[PDB]
Formats: C-alpha cells, sequence, structure tokens
C-alpha cells in the first residue's frame, strides 16, 4: 500500500525519459536507412548505332 | 639535265571531317554522328 507504490512513482520519470529516447533512435535508424537510388538504362546511341549497322551502311 | 618528277609518289588524299549542323538531334545523336566521322576519316585515309 506505501512502500512498492512510492518507489514504482520514482521510477516512472526516468523510465518515460529512456523510452522517449528509444522511440527517437528507432525513428532515426529508420530515417538514416533511406538512400535515393538511381538506376542505369541503356543509352540509346548503342541502340542507333546497331539500327544503323543492321542498315548495312 | 637533273630530276624531273618521282612518279612513284602520290599527294595523300587529305580528309576532311564531316561537320553536322548543331540541333537538338545532333546533341541527343553526338556520339553516333562523331563515330560515324571518325569511320569516315578512316575509309579516307585507308581507301574503302
Amino acid at each position: 500500500d506505501i512502500m512498492v507504490p512510492s518507489f514504482v512513482y520514482n521510477k516512472l520519470p526516468v523510465i518515460h525519459f529512456l523510452q522517449e529516447k528509444r522511440a527517437e533512435q528507432k525513428l532515426r535508424r529508420v530515417l538514416d536507412e533511406t538512400y535515393t537510388e538511381w538506376t542505369e538504362e541503356l543509352d540509346q546511341a548503342h541502340v542507333t548505332d546497331a539500327i544503323t549497322r543492321s542498315l548495312n551502311i | 639535265r637533273a630530276d624531273e618528277v618521282d612518279y612513284t609518289n602520290l599527294p595523300a588524299p587529305k580528309p576532311q571531317k564531316t561537320v553536322w549542323d548543331d540541333n537538338i538531334e545532333t546533341e541527343v545523336l553526338r556520339k553516333y554522328l562523331d563515330g560515324l566521322s571518325q569511320y569516315d576519316m578512316e575509309e579516307a585515309k585507308y581507301g574503302v
């Protein structure tokens, strides 16, 4: 009725602070894993060159 | 009566690099057109 309740009350602020940091840590890691991915596609000039060769030019 | 001419001498065929008009169709094709010009110059130098 008295003792355990008081010590639970004492624990609340630190646990709240640590869990807020843990949540921020998760969000930070989520952002850090994001990285714009640029793709490379076959240049059309080689297509235009193969087109020309096929013509027997 | 001195030397007249070296009949076995031929003036080499002076090649000229083809120049393409500067449009968007040339900028898009720049590499391909440059390759064609290089091939033309090689053909002119070697003969065919």
